[PDB]
């Protein structure tokens, strides 16, 4: 049994339903974010970025972890809708000033010691 | 023994012990332990499920009347299966007394919000959520309070690094403030200070 | 008692050496009070006291017009005061260096320097340690 | 005791001086390199050796509580002077 | 919809760094949402990375209007965990400088409150007195505000030979400055119009919202930590606790002025009853020895070395220690694991709970009324954000 | 080995210090 | 040459007008703002030098960064700096604003405000005394006395 | 490789990149981007400046402590160049002016100064020199500006044989004189275009692409004596480009044809300004001249850079030129213009 | 013991009622405030004439750091690293080695003045009075780098300010 208590969801089905509701809300919100913050990206770029964030935590199989992730996503959406975030906060998702780092062994061997 | 040593008060110690026994007798369902420190502070260790009843009793009981919540914070002890220790400090103006209530939780277990008992809890729980990642159920409005917008992690956890993972600067190409991985010109220097000789024999632990 | 104030003003005018010195001190320091001379720097600063003034205005300095290399007729700053007169002027002691000279040391600077920031002489930081790792030097002779 | 280097850079008392190939020298262009002129090693070498008539002497650096912690120095070795570990002052017993 | 406005952080009336997001209907305030953390420096984790002596200067910068009071609270917590007792002269010095610090804080609060409401002159009149008290601070410690003077052994140094005379000279005249400020503000009809019946809070709501200090006393609650839970020598001084009856801004302003007068009274008593003796505990495993002994005797040098490198160990245990700071109850929850570095140090700032109640207090008021209510809560964000 | 010298109040005590409110009436009817 | 003399005199006039009328923004962060207020207090009376606080960035000439700059606060400080009309000057006051100070190793603190805005004068101290801040302001006035805008324009 | 110049760190602000670069003309349009890119990875940057130091302040936050060093220099003084290149392993030349001043003309800024920089850098032992020319540089070009560019590139090659020459074409960006120049022409009400702009083809290139190309040329061992051509991915007729610029700015477009001699007269009239001229006769000629195609030269793609199209970066420049009504319009609204590609 | 601040009741006789009516209609308390401001107008201001006049300080004042010497010219610092250990801001960096004459001296002594909090803990910890907080407070710079002090700068500060530092230490060491 392992005797654990829930946050919101009983199993993975309800957790997936909450995930889908959060995704719908973010997808609806993206064009308003592009308009209000005067972003130079397109709506497609924003929705692709939204999709990318969800995919990152796709592997998780625990309903409590999924519930907490949905709570955090709702908090982030609330920050975005009320314009508590600024333009810099929204653009931090895109890492525009970070130089790309190669994943190949040779590139890493050449630059430094880090694995 | 006289000049440099703090004097102790035994009347307050006896009174606090009696009241601890009183509270433990009234609420056997939730009270796991009662302690009185030797500088006359009374603590009550409870099961998490009794956060709301116990507090309510202490707030509304005629003989308790702890109607002020002085502080509410968390302590992180990674070696415990339940990582986080939740501490309520209560003050009774009627009886001019103080009491401490303690419980525990882990990363995935919610604790019931005590805003219905004390209004002051509203921000404190938010801080606990921001700094430690402990979720409070039925909180009217739970979100970050201290950290920057979009900040990732809970900085008051023991395994969170002191300087964090990201740092901010102004970039002229994008004409805005940007975040990057932390790089320090001078690394913070860790000091190994503990003496290899035991200081306090009264706190020695059995050799297992 | 108005005539007393006016005569006080006329005496203030005449105590700066006439109209020229009075205007010079009026335009250099924005103040025309006449005090008692306590001492003079080797750089040219003059020090005055007037114990009837309230605490803070009872001691002052009239800066020199020419310190080490720069013209200080208009450009003066508080870092032009040498340390002994610095101790007297900030009321950290009652005894001026004229009556209570500092202890002489062979390593104390004989010439005070003011703040040098924004100039060629400014301080530039650098590491004061030697090289840590020594590299192998290959031989200068061919190997075959 | 400040000496110059082949590039003209002044040598500090710790002995630091940039090599000719070192690019960091560029930080001193149109500015100056701050060097203290009073080398403490030469100054402490200038002090005379005290002669005392006891096997053990005591040193506190002068000025009482304004000096260093008081230490005791043994002067049994005839072909050597006893040196203070804080001050650098030297003591000996009369010989010859 | 309502108009949404950013009040601060770059605002004269924001008391530093505060992002008040207000929802307004016209100039009526429908909702206040305080956003804080613009001065969150992560003090508690940093303290977790220091020895007990190294962490003391952080309490100077928590509430940078009442420095020695925070030093006193932290020192009392460490003393309780150490099971040691400061000497009497140190305790009398602590209470004297705590009352001087309360005078400084109350001057700042009242004058900047009046400045925000629109009266600028009393600020200028009283900041000269603030500068003289800064001179007292510097003469005792070498720093004008961040003294680091009060330490878990007592105080760092004894008083200079002429300090008490100057403190007496200042104290015998401060009451006339209080009188001039009162003549400017207390009976002015514009001041009363801007303060009376503004930000009324009931006693029960004040208790349940976690209020403390004047924010309780203005509503008639008869509470004061110096009278009910005295700490150093506060049981040996006589003073009255001012109590309000309306629970509004005007009553709290009157309470603060009366508390300044009571502070002058306590300062007089402390000046007359200063005893002789040492100024830190005569226990070299806690308090550092004198310099002359450290340069003369082996044990003194060893203890100086160890206290300045590793620091003293504190027996394991947890305490909650609170004081009546000028802004309300100031507390420390300090946990020791037996080593020379604290395991956890939670700081309780009265401004935290006071600002959390801003939305309740602003119901049915206007923008200028909210500015006055901000001033009446006596908020410094160094302690609110920590 | 002279007498202990410390910052102390003078023999007897300091003069009394006023602290009460002082707002004279100062007006006609 | 006549043009050299005329442009030099006009430079002197404009520089004097700018340094004699320095209006800092009403902006403070932490402990150091208390010493700023004491510098505005009667004993030092910065207003006697021509230094007057004004709330609006549009009516300000100098920004005094007096206190710790957090990561949450940095975009707002950059925004109010950008909204200052030019010429504008920045004065860094205290260790926190200078390089981080007591909170240099914190996760939420910018390590010196010069990572966000360019700085003209650094004032050391924790906090610097009101006298030290006044010294820094006068040093900025002397620095403004030294600029050669019209002479360099004529040299072009 | 001189141990102190061995790269260390992760490539961030506090890292060591092993680059010591002297950037002439670093206080201009391209200079700020080049200095920012060098300071991002922890290079030691030397900025020779002739202007008022107040105008260099925006370059101060671009580097860690001690990584950006400012020094005065004179373009006509060899010792200043010697002083500012004595310690660098890379010298970049971004010196240029769109108009001629009473003290410096095109021959001074595009031939004499680059030649002096190249010669002194070669004598000092600098191993890498980057020289910026124009894609349209021609010895027989009608424009004075282009002819001096060609002569200067020849002299730079003569003085520093192992130099890398980069020829961009009409860089556009926030502080440019290309999109801003055409947007500002709304103040006259109509847009005068020679032959209605229907016989001019442009291939504009993004500023960040040029800066990244300079950085990659610095870090490319194969680019020693190479000549590159930095151009954008699309070619546009001038009429279509100006129409798109006015559409992104949401301003009414009123193009009318002006004869060449009349436009030359207007350039003459505007040249008389003692300040920065609004336009010049040389500028008018350059605007109306088609961009050259040089397929034999390597380009941005040979340095690992995918050229950014104008359609993704026009809004960040032209949103400033909109009125309040059109300020919030998104970037995918303005129907990208037609390209004459192949 | 407690007192009330706002618990008085006005008199309801004709005399007091007419006095309050006169105060309402003739602005008496506002005139009193105007009189107070007029009184302050004719007082001597508290402003001092900086920089020709200076604010008062004490020998305990903590300012710019300096490294000191013995009267022979030998440095006092023996590289014990107590100041480095105690510094609350980690503003001090020390490297040391045996000197050519076998002495225990530093090869690196750095203070980051933009990290320092000017608490004076280093001078309390020092057992030979080598590192001190001097009396100087007017050392603002134009760049960040000028505030990163090395050993040469600190020794120069000591040689520059010893004449005042020794006198200041003489006035306070009996309290230490
Ligand atoms: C309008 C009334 C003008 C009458 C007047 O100025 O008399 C001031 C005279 C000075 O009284 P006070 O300032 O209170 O006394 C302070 C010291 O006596 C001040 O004495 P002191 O030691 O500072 O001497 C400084 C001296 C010289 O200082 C100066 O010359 C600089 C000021 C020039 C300003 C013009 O002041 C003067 O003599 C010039 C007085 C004003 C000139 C008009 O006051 C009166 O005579 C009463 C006038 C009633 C006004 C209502
Ligand atoms: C580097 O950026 C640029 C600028 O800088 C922002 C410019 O100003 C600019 C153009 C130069 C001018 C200053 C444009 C502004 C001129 C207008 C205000 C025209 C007003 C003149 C008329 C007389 C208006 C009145 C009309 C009559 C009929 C009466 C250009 C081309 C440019 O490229
Ligand atoms: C016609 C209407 C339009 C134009 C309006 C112009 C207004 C008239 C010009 C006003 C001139 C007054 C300025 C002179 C006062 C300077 C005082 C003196 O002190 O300045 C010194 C040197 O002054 C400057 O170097 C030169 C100032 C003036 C330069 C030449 C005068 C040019 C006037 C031409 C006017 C024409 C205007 C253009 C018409 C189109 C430097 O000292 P300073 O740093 O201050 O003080 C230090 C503070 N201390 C003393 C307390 C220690
Ligand atoms: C309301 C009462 C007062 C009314 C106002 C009257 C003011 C009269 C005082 C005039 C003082 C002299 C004006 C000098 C300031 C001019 C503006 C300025 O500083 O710009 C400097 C600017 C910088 O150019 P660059 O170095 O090439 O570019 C670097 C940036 N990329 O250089 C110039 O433009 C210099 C040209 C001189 C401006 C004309 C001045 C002549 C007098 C005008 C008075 C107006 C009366 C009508
Ligand atoms: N922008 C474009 O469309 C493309 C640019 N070109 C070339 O790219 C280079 C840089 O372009 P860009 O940034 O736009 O030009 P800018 O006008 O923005 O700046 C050019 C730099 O050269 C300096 N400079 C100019 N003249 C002199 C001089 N007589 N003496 C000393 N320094 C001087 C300027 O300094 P100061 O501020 O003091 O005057 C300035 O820093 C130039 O060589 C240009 O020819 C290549 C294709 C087109
Ligand atoms: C009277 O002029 C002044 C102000 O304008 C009203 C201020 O805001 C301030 C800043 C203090 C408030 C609380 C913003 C000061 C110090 C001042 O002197
Ligand atoms: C004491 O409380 C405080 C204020 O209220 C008086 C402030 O205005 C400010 C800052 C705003 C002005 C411009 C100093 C700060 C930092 C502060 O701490
Ligand atoms: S530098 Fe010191 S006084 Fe200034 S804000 Fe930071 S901690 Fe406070
Ligand atoms: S004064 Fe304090 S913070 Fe500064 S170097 Fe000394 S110990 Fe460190
Ligand atoms: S300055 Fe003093 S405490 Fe610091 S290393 Fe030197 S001798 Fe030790
Ligand atoms: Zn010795």
């Amino acid at each position: 049994g392992t005797s654990v208590k829930p946050i919101f969801s009983r199993d993975m089905n309800e957790a997936k339903r909450r995930v889908r509701e959060l995704y719908r809300a973010w997808y609806r919100e993206v064009p308003n974010t592009v308009h209000l913050f005067q972003l130079d990206i397109s709506v497609k770029q924003g929705r692709d970025k939204v999709r990318e964030m969800f995919m990152k935590n796709a592997h998780v199989t625990d309903p409590r972890v999924v519930d907490l992730l949905v709570i955090k996503g709702k908090m982030e959406l609330e920050e975005t809708i009320n314009v508590w975030k600024q333009r810099t906060h929204i653009m931090r998702f895109f890492h525009e000033t970070e130089a790309p780092r190669p994943t190949d062994f040779l590139s890493k061997f050449y630059v430094g010691h880090d694995p | 023994t006289r000049p440099t040593i703090r004097p102790r008060n035994d009347v307050v110690h006896k009174q606090l012990s009696a009241f601890g026994q009183y509270v433990a007798e009234i609420l056997p369902k939730y009270v796991q332990q009662v302690q009185v420190s030797c500088f006359n502070e009374l603590e009550i260790f409870i099961h998490p499920d009794g956060v709301i009843p116990v507090l309510t009793f202490l707030r509304d009981h005629t003989n308790a009347q702890f109607k002020s919540l002085a502080d509410l914070t968390a302590v992180d002890v990674p070696t415990r299966q339940n990582r986080f220790e939740i501490v309520y400090n209560l003050l009774s103006l009627r009886f001019n007394s103080r009491i401490r209530v303690k419980t525990y939780t882990d990363e995935l277990t919610p604790i019931e919000s005590s805003v219905t008992v004390y209004k002051a809890a509203n921000w404190y729980e938010r801080e606990i959520w921001d700094m430690f990642g402990v979720f409070f159920a039925n909180h009217p409005d739970l979100r970050r309070i201290l950290t920057d917008y979009g900040f990732e992690g809970h900085p008051f956890r023991k395994d969170f690094p002191l300087s964090g993972y990201v740092e901010l600067r102004y970039d002229d190409e994008v004409k805005r403030v940007v975040a990057e991985p932390v790089e320090l010109a001078q690394e913070f220097r860790k000091f190994d200070l503990n003496s290899p000789w035991e200081a306090f024999p009264a706190y020695r632990q059995p050799p297992e | 008692e108005l005539v007393q104030v006016l005569r006080r003003g006329l005496q203030q005018v005449s105590g700066h050496g006439g109209l020229r010195g009075y205007l010079r001190v009026l335009f250099r320091a924005n103040d025309v009070r006449v005090g008692t001379l306590v001492g003079e720097d080797k750089y040219g600063n003059k020090y005055y006291e007037d114990n009837k003034q309230f605490f803070g205005r009872h001691r002052w300095v009239i800066y020199t017009t020419e310190m080490n290399g720069r013209d200080t007729f208009w450009d003066v700053d508080g870092s032009m005061v040498p340390p002994e007169w610095h101790r007297w002027l900030h009321c950290m002691t009652d005894d001026p260096p004229t009556t209570k000279p500092p202890t002489a040391r062979k390593y104390i600077w004989t010439n005070h320097k003011f703040n040098v920031s924004g100039t060629p002489q400014q301080y530039v930081p650098y590491s004061t340690t030697r090289k840590k790792i020594q590299e192998w030097v290959p031989p200068s002779t061919p190997y075959k | 005791g400040v000496r110059t280097s082949p590039t003209g850079e002044k040598v500090t008392h710790t002995g630091q001086a940039y090599d000719d190939g070192d690019y960091r020298r560029v930080r001193f262009s149109d500015r100056q390199k701050e060097v203290n002129e009073n080398f403490a090693i030469d100054l402490i070498a200038e002090q005379p050796v005290s002669e005392v008539g006891s096997r053990v002497i005591s040193c506190d650096g002068g000025g009482g509580a304004l000096g260093h912690p008081r230490v005791y120095i043994n002067l049994d070795k005839e072909t050597k002077t006893g040196t203070c570990g804080y001050c650098g002052l030297q003591f000996r017993q009369p010989h010859h | 919809s309502n108009l949404t406005l950013n009040f601060g952080p770059q605002h004269p009336a924001a008391h530093g760094v505060l992002r008040l997001v207000m929802e307004l209907s016209g100039e009526m305030v429908r909702k206040c949402d305080p956003h804080i953390g613009l001065l969150h420096r992560g003090t508690e984790k940093l303290i977790e990375y220091k020895t007990y002596l190294q962490a003391l200067p952080y309490f100077d910068r928590l509430d940078y209007v009442s420095m020695m009071c925070n030093e006193q609270a932290y020192s009392l917590a460490v003393e309780k965990l150490l099971n040691i007792q400061p000497p009497p002269r140190a305790q009398w010095i602590r209470v004297l400088f705590g009352e001087i610090t309360r005078l400084l804080n109350h001057i700042m609060a009242v004058t900047t409150h009046a400045l925000d409401i629109g009266a600028m002159t009393p600020f200028f009149w009283m900041f000269e007195e603030r500068e003289k008290m800064f001179e007292f601070y510097e003469r005792v410690s070498g720093a004008r505000m961040h003294a680091a003077y009060i330490r878990p052994g007592g105080v760092h140094q004894d008083l200079p030979l002429g300090l008490l005379d100057d403190i007496y000279e200042f104290s015998k005249n401060f009451s006339f400055r209080i009188d001039e400020l009162e003549e400017m503000l207390t009976n002015n009809r514009i001041w009363r119009n801007r303060t009376v019946d503004i930000g009324v809070v009931t006693a029960e709501d004040a208790l349940n919202y976690g209020f403390s200090g004047v924010m309780l006393r203005g509503s008639g609650i008869q509470w004061d930590l110096r009278k009910t839970q005295p700490y150093d020598v506060y049981d040996q001084v006589e003073f009255d606790v001012p109590i309000g009856s309306r629970g509004d801004c005007y009553d709290r302003y009157l309470c603060r002025v009366e508390e300044m007068r009571q502070s002058l009274r306590i300062i007089s008593q402390c000046l007359n009853k200063m005893p002789p003796g040492e100024i830190k505990v005569d226990d070299a495993k806690v308090s550092p020895p004198k310099r002359a002994e450290m340069k003369t005797s082996m044990e003194s040098l060893i203890h100086h070395f160890k206290l300045y490198t590793e620091g003293y160990q504190v027996p394991p245990g947890a305490t909650y220690t609170a004081i009546e700071a000028p802004k309300g109850e100031f507390g420390v929850y300090l946990v020791s694991d037996g080593s020379s570095r604290p395991y956890r140090c939670k700081i309780k700032a009265p401004g935290f709970a006071h600002l959390a109640g801003l939305d309740k207090m602003s119901k049915g008021h206007m923008l200028a009324d909210v500015v006055a209510i901000i001033g009446t809560q006596d908020i410094v964000f160094g302690e609110v954000d920590r | 080995a002279s007498k202990v010298k410390q910052d102390m109040p003078p023999p007897g005590g300091y003069g009394p210090i006023d602290y009460k409110r002082n707002l004279p009436r100062r007006g006609l009817s | 040459s006549r043009g050299e003399y005329v442009v030099a005199k006009l430079d002197d006039l404009v520089n004097w007008a700018r340094r004699s009328s320095l209006w800092p923004m009403t902006f403070g962060l932490a402990c150091c703002a208390v010493e700023m207020m004491h510098m505005a207090a009667p004993r030092y009376d910065m207003d006697r030098f021509g230094v007057v606080f004004r709330a609006s960035p549009r009516q300000s000439d100098v920004m005094i960064v007096a206190g710790t700059l957090t990561n949450k606060m940095a975009p707002a400080l950059r925004k109010v700096y950008d909204q200052m009309p030019e010429p504008r000057y920045v004065v860094s006051m205290g260790s926190c604003a200078n390089g981080g100070g007591y909170y240099h190793y914190s996760y939420s603190v910018v390590r010196g405000c010069d990572r966000i805005v360019p700085v003209d004068i650094y004032v050391p101290g924790c906090p610097p005394t009101a006298e030290a801040l006044l010294y820094g302001i006068l040093q900025l006035q002397r620095k403004i006395k030294r600029e050669k805008r019209l002479r360099i324009w004529y040299r072009r | 490789l001189h141990h102190a110049l061995i790269p260390h760190g992760k490539g961030g602000r506090s890292s060591v990149s092993g680059i010591v670069a002297t950037v002439f003309g670093a206080t201009g349009f391209l200079g700020r981007y080049v200095v920012n890119h060098l300071g991002r990875m922890g290079s030691q940057v030397i900025v020779p400046y002739r202007c008022e130091p107040y105008d260099t302040m925006h370059l101060r936050p671009m580097g860690d402590l001690g990584q950006i060093i400012f020094m005065e220099w004179n373009g006509k003084d060899k010792d200043s160049i010697r002083k500012v290149v004595e310690h660098s392993n890379v010298v970049i030349n971004l010196v240029g002016r769109e108009w001629e001043t009473k003290n410096f003309d095109f021959e001074d800024v595009f031939v004499k100064i680059p030649h002096a920089i190249a010669q002194v850098s070669k004598e000092a032992g600098v191993e890498k020199l980057i020289h910026i020319s124009h894609l349209n540089a021609d010895i027989k070009s009608p424009s004075r500006y282009l002819r001096s560019k060609a002569v200067g590139e020849k002299e730079v090659r003569a003085a520093f044989p192992e130099a890398t020459i980069i020829k961009p074409s009409d860089i556009f960006g926030r502080e440019d004189r290309f999109l801003n120049y055409f947007a500002s022409m709304r103040w006259f009400g109509g847009v005068p275009l020679i032959s209605l702009g229907k016989e001019t083809v442009k291939q504009p290139v993004y500023i960040v692409d040029v800066s990244k190309g300079i950085i990659n040329a610095i870090k490319d061992p194969d680019a020693k004596g190479k000549t590159f051509a930095f151009v954008g991915p699309n070619r546009y007729l001038l009429f279509d480009l100006v129409q798109y610029i006015f559409a992104v700015a949401y301003r009414p477009f009123l193009p009318y044809p002006l004869p060449h001699f009349a436009y030359r007269w207007v350039g003459r009239l505007f040249e008389v300004s003692p300040f920065e001229p609004w336009t010049t006769r040389d500028k008018v000629e350059r605007v109306h001249m088609s961009d050259m195609t040089l397929p034999h030269l390597p380009g941005l793609e040979d340095l690992g850079i995918q050229a950014t199209p104008l359609e993704l970066k026009a809004i960040e420049v032209l949103r400033r030129h909109r009125t309040y009504r059109w300020l919030t319009s998104e970037m995918e609204d303005v129907k990208p213009a037609k390209t004459v590609n192949i | 013991t407690y007192k009330f601040v706002n618990m008085r009741e006005p008199s309801m006789d004709m005399k007091s009622v007419t006095d309050r009516a006169a105060q309402t209609l003739l602005w008496t308390e506002l005139v009193r405030g105007l009189g107070m401001t007029l009184s302050y107008l004719f007082r001597e201001p508290a402003t001092i004439n900086y920089p020709f006049e200076k604010g008062p300080l004490s020998p305990r004042f903590r300012g710019e750091h300096a490294l000191r010497r013995y009267p022979s010219g030998e440095e006092r610092c023996i590289a014990c690293k107590l100041c480095e250990a105690v510094c609350p801001a980690q503003a001090i960096t020390i490297e040391a080695e045996p000197r050519a004459d076998g002495s225990r001296r530093t090869t690196r002594y750095d203070i980051d003045m933009t990290k320092c909090i000017y608490c004076g803990f280093c001078q309390e910890a020092c057992p030979v009075d080598a590192i001190v907080e001097g009396p100087n407070f007017e050392f603002s710079t134009e760049t960040h780098e000028e505030l990163l002090y090395n050993k040469e700068k600190l020794l120069n500060n000591g040689d520059k300010w010893e004449a005042e530092i020794a006198a200041n230490i003489q006035a306070d060491y009996l309290y230490r």
